[PDB]
């Protein structure tokens, strides 16, 4: 028992529920089925307008994803990045391409022992709503993040 | 004292020092017993408490050691732990008189490759083993403040000596894996400039066989015939260049 | 000790992957038996990445692994 | 047949094939006559039999 430890390492599950809870209301879509989860952002709040830049505020938010994202024993996560069409097709691809590099490359740069990285982009072709009168306003346009937590 | 020593035995002449030098004479014989049991305890505490932070040091840049120390990389195509090769150079002995012996530069077989199941990692070179000690069991106590600050000095002392011997341990291991890495290095080099036999192989394999209970479907037998070993025939010596 | 806690309390320990389960559909942070994914990185003991401790009884100071390495980092110095 | 034996039963170059206990290793069975180990942060069971 002092040479077994008895959890995985800075382990909570009050403390997941809490926080869970807290970015829940905060405005961050946290979705759980099975062993699986997946967690979604608007766009608005983390980006500048049509652009592939890092908004200073964003940090806390990171941090907070980094956070909960410390608090399980993962293998792989993946990052998708979505948008409303602007002026092209590779235009928003590009937008989505590097927005999920940039989140990716900080995420990885913050403490999480992942094994895989991925990253993607898809632009404008995978809508979720069909309301589509805002711009970088819409809800549609959005990043998520997927993993499986394994035993 | 002895320093301007006509008036230091002046000074010993007079009488005070012969009340000092008399009292002092039982304690010299009896205070230097606890100093090496401090020694001994100092050593043993230092030593270990080195040992730990040492061997949590490195476990902090684990990652960038199997970076560097990649066996895997260095083994042949039979799953063959490469030979190692030690190389000198201006080589002078004198004998005695009337002998003088010179060389240029010099090349030794220390381990000859054999056959290997695992890459061999650092782990076995580079960690430094821990136990826990939980006993000062001594058995002197002082007395005196002054023993008491005399025993603190020399814990001192052998604590910085636990220090310096726990270094010296990984210096040695440290020295003992740079050569083994070096000599695998020497190997490749020494291949590619056409020094050296490769290592040879031969194989037979042979179909079904066994009794009516026990059967293999195919079985291989692999055996290496040839040692890699370095050439005198020096006319067939590659050359090098660069640009 | 709370493993379940802001949970519905346990149910029970599964015993393959050695988790517990909370009484809501969790797998749990704690473990619930010893042959588990967990993780070790630091190790107690003499003679290690070696044939362990011999077991002879030498009244001097060197012990010796059973590869016949003379672990003096653990042996006490004269 | 004389009053001494003989036989030839060399074989220089064959080496073991492997023992037996593996398969029984294998399907779980624990080697007859040995003694069971301690395994501990794994998932893994063990056994001790000729000091192998």
């Amino acid at each position: 028992v002092p040479k077994l430890p008895c959890r995985v390492d800075g382990a909570c599950d009050a403390t997941i529920i809490k926080m869970m809870t807290d970015l829940n209301k905060k405005g961050i879509k946290v979705a759980s089925v099975g062993q699986n989860y997946l967690i979604s952002i608007p766009a608005s709040a983390l980006f500048a307008d049509q652009s592939p830049r890092l908004n200073w505020a964003s940090y806390s938010l990171l941090n907070e994803i980094a956070a909960f994202l410390k608090q399980f024993r993962k293998i792989a996560i993946t990052v998708t990045s979505y948008s409303s069409k602007y002026v092209s097709v590779k235009r928003e691809r590009a937008l989505t391409l590097a927005r999920s590099r940039v989140v990716s490359e900080y995420l990885w740069s913050q403490g999480v022992d992942s094994r895989i990285i991925f990253t993607q982009g898809l632009g404008s072709d995978k809508p979720i709503t069909s309301y589509t009168l805002g711009g970088d306003r819409s809800p549609n346009a959005r990043v998520e993040i997927t993993f499986r937590r394994a035993v | 004292g002895d320093t301007g020593s006509l008036a230091g035995l002046q000074a010993m002449a007079d009488s005070k020092y012969t009340r000092a030098q008399k009292k002092q004479k039982m304690g010299k014989i009896r205070e230097m017993a606890l100093k090496e049991t401090a020694l001994s305890v100092g050593a043993q505490a230092g030593l270990a408490w080195r040992a730990k932070i040492i061997d949590e040091q490195l476990n902090k840049q684990a990652r960038n050691l199997d970076a560097i120390y990649d066996f895997n990389s260095l083994v042949l195509e039979h799953n063959i732990l490469p030979p190692v090769l030690l190389e000198g150079r201006n080589t002078l002995n004198l004998a005695d008189a009337q002998s003088i012996r010179i060389s240029d530069r010099t090349y030794k077989v220390a381990k000859q490759a054999h056959f290997i199941t695992t890459p061999p990692t650092w782990r076995q070179y580079l960690w430094m083993d821990y136990v826990k000690p939980e006993a000062p069991n001594v058995t002197l106590l002082p007395k005196t403040k002054a023993e008491k600050e005399i025993w603190c000095i020399y814990t001192e002392r052998g604590w910085k000596n636990g220090i310096d011997q726990a270094n010296t341990i990984l210096e040695e291991n440290i020295a003992r894996i740079k050569e083994d890495f070096g000599g695998m290095i020497l190997y490749r080099k020494l291949l590619a400039m056409n020094m050296v036999s490769p290592p040879y192989v031969s194989h037979t394999d042979l179909g079904v066989t066994g009794d009516g209970s026990e059967i293999h479907i195919d079985d291989r037998v692999l055996r290496i015939t040839a040692l890699p070993e370095l050439n005198v025939n020096s006319a067939e010596w590659r050359a090098a260049v660069a640009k | 000790d709370g493993c379940c806690s802001k949970m519905g309390g346990i149910n029970y320990c599964d015993s393959s992957a050695g988790r517990l389960v909370c009484n809501n559909g969790f797998y749990s942070t704690c473990y619930c038996t010893r042959h588990a994914v967990m993780d070790l990185q630091f190790l107690m003991g003499c003679c290690l990445w070696h044939g362990g401790v011999y077991p002879q009884l030498n009244s001097s100071g060197l012990v010796v692994c059973n590869d016949g390495y003379v672990s003096e980092e653990c042996s006490l110095q004269k | 047949y004389g009053p001494n034996a003989k036989s030839m039963p060399t074989e220089e170059g064959i080496p073991p094939s492997a023992n037996d206990l593996l398969l029984h290793v294998l399907e779980g069975v624990p080697p007859p006559g040995s003694r069971r180990l301690v395994v501990s942060g794994g998932d893994a069971r063990a056994w001790l039999s000729n000091e192998k």
